[PDB]
This record gives structure tokens, C-alpha cells and sequence, in this order.
């Protein structure tokens, strides 16, 4: 339960950065 | 109680999230090849 909903939520935020990371490459393509 | 619901919260932000990521990716294909179009 606990444990299950950090990793959830780091691993959230990793993709997000991710994410991010895709859109500046895609403005800058 | 609110530990299971906020896991479940943290899962629809999840699929959310890769909605993002893999239509970034789609963009980031499509500018690609335009930018190979445009060095040819």
C-alpha cells in the first residue's frame, strides 16, 4: 500500500520528466 | 483507506502521463522526418 504508492508516484515523476523532455525535443526538431 | 485511493489516483495520473509521453513521441517522429524532408 505505502510502499506501492511511492513508487507509483516516483515513477510518475520520472515519465513526466519524460515527457517534458520529449516536448523540448519536439520544439526544437 | 486514503492510501489505496490515492495509489489509484497516482495510477490515472499515470495513464495520463503516457497518453503525453507516447503523443510527444508521435510529434517528435513527425518533426523528425520533416527535418530528414528538409535536409534532402
Amino acid at each position: 500500500i505505502k510502499i506501492e504508492i511511492k513508487s507509483n508516484k516516483d515513477a510518475l515523476e520520472e515519465r513526466k520528466r519524460i515527457l517534458k523532455e520529449a516536448k523540448e525535443e519536439n520544439k526544437r526538431i | 483507506k486514503g492510501q489505496q485511493e490515492l495509489n489509484l489516483q497516482i495510477g490515472t495520473e499515470l495513464n495520463g502521463v503516457n497518453a503525453e509521453i507516447r503523443k510527444e513521441t508521435e510529434i517528435q517522429e513527425s518533426l523528425e522526418g520533416k527535418n530528414k524532408k528538409f535536409d534532402y
